[PDB]
């Protein structure tokens, strides 16, 4: 996951 | 981002969605780095748009991964007489393990959503479902295959609605899946  | 750029979008961007990968290649006065601003832009507005504290969609990110992006530009006429870009989507395989119902741990490779925005002014106009259906299109791919990359609620409602999609097992991945996802599960 990039949106962490 | 205010949707146009000092520069012709249409010139730019002929088509009405426009795929771009690693290379960012223009259609067909540097054109690419016309390109890489309005990825650099695009994605700065949707960082803002999702609460996030830096982008997670730029240039330089697209030519370090094996993302796909698909750009919409406006098909009005603009006061400025430049076109504008609505907003856009990123797509990407990722290999992950996901759970399901039945305790087991599935080694996976889904297409993600990884990416997606549609300027504030015109959200809710559909654009995002027409961009949407432009992705599953060319990617051959069903929403009920699709994982996402920690998605917004706006976007599982958006998924409700215009594909009845639901949420199945939730995972620790920070990826999320719908019921479908599975092999013994049944897209709704
Ligand atoms: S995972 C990151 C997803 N991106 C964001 O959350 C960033 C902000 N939102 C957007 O960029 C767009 O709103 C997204 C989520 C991409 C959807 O695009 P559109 O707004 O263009 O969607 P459509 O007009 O095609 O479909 C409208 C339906 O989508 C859901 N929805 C949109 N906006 C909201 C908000 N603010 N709150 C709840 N749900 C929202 C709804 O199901 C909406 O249907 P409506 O008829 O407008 O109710």
């Amino acid at each position: 996951s990039d949106k962490t | 981002f205010t949707m146009e750029f000092p520069f012709d979008v249409d010139a730019l961007f002929p088509e009405r969605i426009t795929v771009l990968d690693q290379h960012l290649r223009p259609p067909a006065v540097d054109l690419q780095q016309q390109i890489m601003t309005i990825i650099d832009e695009l994605g700065k507005a949707s960082a803002k748009a999702q609460n996030l504290s830096a982008p997670i969609t730029s240039a330089s990110r697209m030519q370090s991964n094996r993302h796909v992006v698909y750009i919409l530009k406006d098909s009005s006429a603009r006061p400025a007489g430049k076109g504008a870009i609505i907003g856009f989507i990123k797509v990407g395989y990722k290999k992950l393990f996901v759970l399901d119902d039945r305790e087991a741990h599935n080694e996976v490779e889904p297409l993600c959503i990884l990416d997606f925005y549609i300027h504030e002014s015109v959200q809710r106009h559909g654009h995002g479902r027409e961009l949407f259906q432009y992705m599953l299109q060319k990617e051959r791919v069903e929403p009920h295959q699709l994982a996402i990359d920690r998605p917004s609620q706006k976007l599982l409602k958006f998924l409700n609605k215009h594909y009845n999609l639901e949420t199945t097992v939730p995972q620790v991945n920070n990826f999320v899946i719908f019921e479908g996802f599975f092999a013994h599960q049944h897209p709704p």
